[PDB]
Order: C-alpha cells, then structure tokens, then sequence
RNA sequence: UUAGGCGGCCACAGCGGUGGGGUUGCCUCCCGUACCCAUCCCGAACACGGAAGAUAAGCCCACCAGCGUUCCAGGGAGUACUGGAGUGCGCGAGCCUCUGGGAAAUCCGGUUCGCCGCCACC
RNA sequence: GAGUGCAAGAGCAAAAGAUGACUUGACAGUGUUCUUCCCAACGAGGAACGCUGACGCGAAAGCGUGGUCUAGCGAACCAAU
RNA sequence: CCUGUCAAACUCCAAACUUACAGACGCUGUUUGACGCGGGGAUUCCGGUGCGCGGGGU
C-alpha cells in the first residue's frame, strides 16, 4: 500500500477469517478437518480435505437443512449444534470418511461450547476424532435442558413464534433418534 | 572466508525479498512427494526448521524415502553422493 | 546446411571450444564437415565462430569437394558417381549433394566419413586474425565466399 | 603528493563513512557561486567544462580550479556580476597512503577525491551573451589545474 | 437510516493516575464497581524505576453504570469545544473519559472477520457535542 | 454464491473514493444475561439465549486510477554492462571492431479497483 | 522502524515479541543424515531429522531432543563420581 | 516544492554469466568394456608466465 517494500498480509489474513498458524498445525495430522463454524442464527459442519487448488469438502451439514428431518425449533443453540454435527458426521461416514481433527477456526475453546457440541455430534456419527470428554457440555445441556429451565422463569414465552411455551428437549431426542436410524435419506 | 560456519556468505540466499517477508503459506509445508520424484532444494527464509546446509541451495535431488515428516533426498555434490534430510517447506516439484 | 572448416589450430584454444570441434568431427586444421542448421548445431558453430570458416555452399561446389575429398567410413576408395551409386541411396554425387544440402541425410548414414579433409587454400586465404567483415577469413561466409574458399581448398 | 598517485580509478569505491574514520575535511569552499538566488533558466548562455578522460580529482584540485575560475569571473564581472557557476561533483572517494615495509600496508586516510567519467560536466556556468567570452576564459584557467584535457562546451547559446 | 446512526456511550473510563493505591476505594464508591490497578513501562528518575508496579487505577463503565455515573459526573465539569476528540470523544476532570460511537462498532471489536470502522460511519466532534449537549447541559 | 463456509495463488488482490442491495430466506449490525463460559474492572470482548428493529457499519453487487502494485506497446536503447576472438587504436589509465547476449532510471500511452478451486444455497 | 541476553548478517506480528498462568523436553536410551573437511580421505565438537522409554502443556491437531539461526570448545593415560 | 552529488561492508531494480536436474542433437561405450567398484605402485604438496576478473601497494 505505502510502497514497493510494503508487505500486505495474505488475503484470508486481511479478512481475518483464517488463522494460518493454527491451520498448519491442523494440517500436520494428515487427517481431514471437521470445520465447525457458527452464525448468529445457524451452525455449519464441514469435512474438508486438502487439495491442489484449494480445500475439498467431502461432506457437510447446515443447521438449516436440519428441518428436512423434522426440526421445528430455532437453529442457533446447543441441541441444534450437536445434531448438525451428527448429520455431517453421518454424511461423512457415507462418503468413506473415517477420521478427522476438529478445526474451530477463530472460535474460542470454551468448555461446553457449541463447536465442541458439533464435535461430539460427529463422534457419535461414528467418526474417530481426537477429543477430551470433560471439555464437552454435559448431556442435558446438549439436549437443550438449560433452555427449558430458562423458559420456566416464564411470564413471557422465551420463543416469539410458537414452537411451544416451555420448549422441548424431547424434540431433540426425536430428531437424534431419527438420524441414528439406518433408513434416513441423507 | 574469515569464518567457516554454516551461514558464512549466506546473506543473500537466506534473505527474503521484502514482499515475500512474513510467515509462509502452509500448503507447501505439507506437500507430499513420492520416492523417485525430482525435487528442487531451496530454503525458505521464513521457515526456521527442516533446513539443509545452505551450500546445497539450487540442487535438484531425488526423493528416496523419508524420516519422520522430513524427506530424505539424494543428490550429487560435485562427484560425491549425499543424502539430505529436508522438510517440504524447502522443496518444490520439478517441472 | 553449413560447411565447417577449421582454420586455426588447437594450441591455446579453450578446451570447451576444442571439444566442440571434436564433437563436430573435426580434429585437424583444414578439416571440413557438413552441419544441419538446427538450434543445437547453431550454438556449437557460434562457440567455434573464431577458429573456423563456415557458410552454406552451392550445389556445384559441394559436388566438387565431395568428389575430390569425400571418403568411405574406412579405406582409400574414391567417392565417385559409381561409388555413390553402388553404396548410397543416391544415383550419383549430385543426388547426394542435394540431399545433404536439403538436410535429408548425412555423410555417415551413407557410409562416408563425416569429415572432408581439404588441401591448403591455393593462393592462400584472407588471414586468421580477422573476421570476414574486416577482410579476414574467420566466421560466417557468403555462399560465394564459402565457395571461393572450399574451391581453393579443392 | 603528486596526483599521479591518485588520478586513476584503480581501486574499489571507498566511501562508507560508517567504516572509515579520520577523513580530512574538504578544501572546496563553495559549490554554488555567483548569484545563487537566481535560476539557471534566467540566462541565455550556458557553458560547461567537460572532462575528456575518466579520472579522480582530489579536493585540493577542485578548490584550486574552482578558485582560479570563479576568481576570474569576479575580476571581470564584479563581486556580484550577473552570472552563476556550479561545481556539480563532490569528493566522495576516500584516499589512502601507506606512510614496516609492505607488511600491514593498508594505508592511513589522507584525503578525498571525486570520480569523474569522461564526457561529464565538472563545471557549468550561466551568463549573458556579453560575458560569454569571460566564462570561457575562467574555464581555460580551470582546466589547467585538473589532471585531464577538457572541452569548453556551449550548451544553451547560439549568438555566434 | 437514522436509528442505526445515532450516537451512544460505549464506555466511561474513570481513572486516577497517582504514582505509587489507597485511592481505589473512592473510585469504587463513585462508580459502583471494582477498580483496576495500573502498571507502568520504562524506568524514570522520579523514583519510578520499578517497571511493573501499581501507579494508578481505572474503571470502565458500560450501559447504566455509565449513565448513572455521568448524570452526576457531567454536572461537575464545564465541557468546552477543544475538550473534544477527533473521533468524537471528550475527557474532563481524577480523570473521566467518555467513549462515544455509533451502533455497529462491534464490527471492529469482535474476533472473527473484524474490520475497521469507515470514516463516514465514524463519529465527529460536532455530531458528538450535539448528542451529549442534547442531554442535560450545554456545549462550549 | 439476492448477501454463505473452507481455501489456493498471496497487492493484478494494497490505499483512497462513488453508487446499489435485503417481511417469515442468508450474513450481519442488533436485543438480552437463567444457564456452559467470561472480564487481574467492565455480557466491551469471549460464551450462551434470542428476533423488536435496521440495511447506517461490515458483507455482497456495480464502478472510479489520484497513490502503491502487475503486465504490455512505443521512446530512452541495441545505449550501460557483457561470454568468445583480434599482429585493431592509445604514452598510458583505457578504447575499438567482429561474434553471441543485453539492462536500469525515466517519459508516454494502455492494463490492474483480483483470479481460480471445493461445498452448500431460489 | 519495537522487542527478541551479547558481534554481524539473517528470521519473526491472531508471533519466534508482550503479559499472565502452569511446567521442568536444559529428560534417559539409540540412531539416520549433514557439517567439521565444497569437490575428496580425517577426530573431538556441532546441527537437522528419526525411533524407544518417560513426561509437561493444550480441547485437539500439535509443540517441547534448551535460549529464533550461525561463536561459547578439548584425545589417550590417570583420578573421582 | 525546487536544485547539486555518492556507496566493498546500501538495494525499488538488474544483466552477460556461472550452476543443479531432465529431454533432445552431437560425441562416446557394449571383441578398443565405457560409467563404476576393489586392490598394488607412485611421483607431488618452492612453481612460473600470458589473458580476463580481481584485493593490497605511489
Ligand atoms: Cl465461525
Ligand atoms: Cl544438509
Ligand atoms: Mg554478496
Ligand atoms: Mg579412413
Ligand atoms: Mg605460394
Ligand atoms: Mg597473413
Ligand atoms: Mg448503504
Ligand atoms: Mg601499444
Ligand atoms: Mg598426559
Ligand atoms: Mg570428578
Ligand atoms: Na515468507
Ligand atoms: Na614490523
Ligand atoms: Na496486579
Ligand atoms: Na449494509
Ligand atoms: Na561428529
Ligand atoms: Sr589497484
Ligand atoms: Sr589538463
Ligand atoms: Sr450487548
Ligand atoms: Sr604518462
Ligand atoms: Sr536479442
Ligand atoms: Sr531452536
Ligand atoms: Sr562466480
């Protein structure tokens, strides 16, 4: 920018979307990456592999296409995250993918976070992924219990639209139960 | 030379042009080569580890297996055969 | 196709330059050879440019020299039309000369020594200390120029 | 010391003051003479002294020639005549002398010189058509004090 | 268009640059929340050689804690034109700084895909004076 | 790709500027702290929960060349320098001819306001 | 352009720098290769890269075979351990 | 802004040229066995000059 000698960062570094130092350490495993990403409203999980002209996504799952199996709840929470991971995980198994390493991008490794929920989901789908159980939220929270008990302090329905008043972690069970099922159109 | 260390007279060859300064892209540090492949040897100023002796910059050897993540590349120094341990970060496929 | 004639001896000439002449089958002063005009050969003659005389000869001249100085790969045997006819893919010297000039074959392929051992230039040459443009005999010549030399070294 | 000792360019450029100490000061008093508040474009005539051979000119010679030239312009045009002259080269090359025989001979620092390539302008003066023959005379005296033969060339000027 | 352009108070930083403390207590009571020690850099002749070591304290107020503070803080100073920043900030006073900005400032404070706020969307001295002045007090 | 995710090359992509775009869609800003988690002080950030509002930021789309950069034509320049050769010139430092290569500054007119790969998606 | 212990040159910015916390991989064993000594034989020393064992930290990939890289080093006999 | 100059231990630029590997042509080798491997025997470790490029020194 200033002159001939000026040094402009790599594009994805300017955009502040790719931590290249973390990326290298990640790519060293030689395994595919389980890309866990978040949006204010959605959660995405991708199984990316290295390629000659750029990465290759062999399977993915977006919280949006979660409804395609019977999801009538919001898509920016724990139950949403876990399920999206499981879906992507299952699709991954179908593609022949057997193992991966969790890539959480610029998100923080906070215990019980959603990226770890995504990870737990993928692991349950049958994917072998280096993890640490006690960094994963305890079952109930993944189910969405923390949200139900929150709506208990009602007086005003947590959810605007009507999915339900006291919400349902039971819906979480139905959807998971539905995915672990062999049939299911992936 | 006034000294005989490994970096004597390596001012130019081990220095980046200002614009190529800074951490290098990971893609080439992870590249995979097969036994028999011809590879050009050139140290990347920005990459500290996995280097070979500077005297060998410019060689084009033959990958003949690996040691850990580094590669074992065969070359001919003048008339003598030598095996060089080097990581992909400092290698490029020929052609 | 160019005609190469070494006009300057080996003493004191760079070794890589001497080795080049040897790869072009010339090992003595006044020895001539016929070389195709390729990028590979072009570099070689350019490197020897200062110890040789070269250029494209005329059909007739090549014929005179072939008759007078061509030789079998082995032996004394004169290389006349009959010889050419009973040993080569051609009917006479002219057919051979033409094919060489048109670069379709080489003296070797036809069982001939790659070298034409010429005689010193009758009347002397223009000197080996200057190129053609300066009045000397070194370097690239005119077709008429090469012809004069080759004919003189008949 | 004779100039024969330093006039040729037979040594590496030696100018890095970060590695050389005790360099004698320059004897050149001025590089811009005459009316330095005026421009060169404000004059019809521009004459330069051109060096015909590549050489090194010690600061002692520059000053002597610059002096004998500007000193003439002063005498003929006045301490404020309407003219301006410039010595465009600066003595960057540091000079040594080995003043123990050839043992540890690297010389001690003794001076500075300017490297001038043949065909370059050492001096360039600007004057009016009237004082054209005076500047030519100043240069004649100037080239009698520097090693090489020179050409007095009239650049901007055709009133002949 | 206006709703997402009208100024706001991101933070009010109250701090006392002492030089060696017992002052934390007052800031805590006048602000309503815990104070923070302040270390220093570079050694100084004024018996200030100890690099890392208490020298001051500050408190960053956000939301109500800030307004409820300014309501009784602003009335203590005589805001002037020069006393304003170029980004649209002003510091008066024990120091009391007020950081003002528009709605989408987070864009430059978040971790992912952060970005610097365009000049057009940056607050101005004038735009600031107005906003503030437009709330219990006078300018210059 | 009517706004997304992961990238490769790593300024042709930078700097700066103009215009346009979003009812249950996307990204955001945004709203909000019971929880997982968090601030040597602040739900600012990080983390979690969520849609009342908005397209003003970001982002995506279209475009401008003033600065920086890439490449191209002409000029500078076959100049500077240079591998091979010379009973060519010069008192000499050095130069010239033949042969094979061949710049840089700079001027001028164009180019460049990214290109490409994988996945997902009215 | 700072900083990174010390020459000089080089490397480094969501770090190789700064702060904070934790920790002792400045670990034992044994190699490959380069260097020392271009080419081309030659010791001590050095470095890079492995494996086996045991560990530290991290969610994990991973990092740690001392200090970002090139100086900071010593045979046999004998003694002590 | 304008205007005057430089660098062995400066570089936004940048040759000629030297150099690793590969293919092609040339030359060479398969009875003259190359390339390479193992073994016996040395001599040698005062050099000099021209040219090109140097560094020191009048
Ligand atoms: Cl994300
Ligand atoms: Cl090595
Ligand atoms: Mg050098
Ligand atoms: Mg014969
Ligand atoms: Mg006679
Ligand atoms: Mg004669
Ligand atoms: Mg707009
Ligand atoms: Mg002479
Ligand atoms: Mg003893
Ligand atoms: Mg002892
Ligand atoms: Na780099
Ligand atoms: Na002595
Ligand atoms: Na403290
Ligand atoms: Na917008
Ligand atoms: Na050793
Ligand atoms: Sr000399
Ligand atoms: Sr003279
Ligand atoms: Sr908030
Ligand atoms: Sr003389
Ligand atoms: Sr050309
Ligand atoms: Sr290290
Ligand atoms: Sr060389």
């Amino acid at each position: 920018a200033t002159g001939p000698r000026y040094k402009v960062p790599m594009r994805r570094r300017r955009e502040a979307r790719t931590d290249y130092h973390q990326r290298l350490r990640l790519l060293k495993s030689g395994k595919p990456r389980l890309v866990a990403r978040k949006s204010n409203k959605h959660v995405r999980a991708q199984l990316v592999t290295l390629g000659p002209n750029g990465d290759d996504t062999l399977a993915s799952a977006h919280s949006s296409d979660l409804a395609e199996y019977g999801w009538e709840a919001p898509t920016g929470n724990m139950p949403s995250a876990y399920l999206t991971g499981l879906l992507a995980g299952l699709r991954a198994q179908e593609a022949g993918v057997e193992e991966a390493v969790l890539d959480i991008g610029l998100n923080s490794p906070t215990p019980g976070s959603k990226v770890f929920a995504i990870q737990e989901g993928a692991i349950d789908a049958g994917l072998d992924i280096p993890h640490n159980d006690d960094v994963l939220a305890d079952w109930q929270r993944t189910r969405g219990a923390h949200i139900a008990e929150y709506d208990e302090q009602l007086e005003e329905p947590l959810y605007s639209g009507d999915f339900d008043a006291a919400d349902l972690p039971e819906h979480f069970d139905e959807l998971r139960e539905t995915l672990l099922d062999g049939d299911i159109e992936l | 030379p006034s000294s005989n260390g490994p970096l004597e007279g390596t001012r130019g060859k081990l220095k980046n042009k200002p614009r190529d300064r800074g951490t290098s892209p990971p893609q080439r540090a992870v590249e995979e080569f097969d036994d028999g492949e011809k590879v050009h040897l050139k140290i990347d100023p920005s990459v500290p580890n996995g280097r070979f002796h500077p005297r060998f910059d410019g060689q084009t050897g033959t990958v003949e297996g690996k040691q850990g993540d580094a590669y074992k590349v065969d070359i001919v120094d003048g008339g003598k055969e030598k095996t060089i341990i080097v990581t992909a970060a400092h290698l490029r496929r020929q052609e | 196709m160019h005609a190469l004639v070494q006009l300057r001896g080996e003493v004191n000439m760079h070794t890589d330059i001497q080795d080049t002449l040897e790869m072009l089958n010339i090992h003595h002063v006044n020895h001539c050879t016929l070389v195709p005009e390729t990028d590979a050969y072009r570099g070689m003659v350019a490197k020897v440019n200062d110890f040789v005389a070269f250029g494209e000869p005329s059909q007739e001249t090549l014929e005179t020299v072939l008759a007078t100085r061509a030789e079998p790969l082995e032996g004394d045997a004169d290389v006349d039309d009959e010889w050419v006819a009973e040993h080569t893919d051609y009917d006479d010297i002219s057919g051979l000369a033409f094919a060489l000039l048109s670069e379709e074959t080489t003296l070797r392929e036809q069982g001939l020594s790659p070298t034409l051992r010429l005689h010193p230039p009758r009347g002397g040459h223009d000197g080996v200390k200057h190129p053609v443009k300066e009045g000397g005999q070194l370097g690239k010549h005119d077709t008429e120029g090469i012809d004069d030399l080759l004919e003189a070294m008949r | 010391k004779p100039a024969s000792m330093y006039r040729d360019i037979d040594k590496p450029a030696y100018t890095r003051r970060e590695y050389i100490t005790g360099i004698p000061g320059s004897k050149i008093a001025q590089h811009k003479m005459g009316r330095k508040q005026k421009d060169a474009d404000d004059y019809p005539v521009q004459i330069s002294l051109i060096v015909e051979e590549t050489v090194q000119l010690r600061h002692g010679s520059l000053e002597a020639s610059r002096l004998s030239a500007n000193r003439h312009l002063i005498k003929e045009l006045g301490e404020e005549g309407d003219y301006k002259m410039t010595l465009r080269k600066f003595p960057h090359q540091v000079l040594r002398e080995n003043k123990d025989g050839m043992r540890a001979a690297f010389g001690k620092i003794v001076g500075t010189a300017a490297r001038v390539q043949a065909g370059e302008q050492l001096f360039t003066a600007y004057c009016n058509v009237e004082d054209a023959e005076h500047v030519k005379e100043a240069f004649r005296r100037a080239y009698n004090k520097i090693t090489p033969s020179c050409r007095i060339k009239v650049e901007r000027g055709e009133e002949l | 268009f206006h709703e997402m352009r009208e100024p706001r108070i991101e933070k009010v930083v109250v701090h006392m640059g002492i030089g060696h403390a017992n002052a934390e207590d007052i800031l805590g009571e006048i602000t309503g929340q815990m104070p923070v020690r302040t270390k220093a850099k570079r050694t100084v002749g004024e018996f200030d050689i100890r690099e890392g070591d208490p020298i001051g304290a500050k408190v960053t107020l956000r939301d109500e804690m800030a307004e409820e503070f300014l309501q009784t803080a602003l009335p203590l100073a005589e805001l002037a034109t020069s006393q304003f920043d170029d980004t649209g900030n002003f510091s008066f006073g024990l120091d009391v700084t007020v950081n003002l900005v528009r709605p989408g400032y987070r864009v430059a404070k978040r971790d992912k895909a952060s970005r610097s706020i365009p000049t057009k969307h940056r607050l101005n001295p004038a735009d600031a004076v107005a906003f503030i002045e437009s709330t219990y007090d006078v300018e210059v």
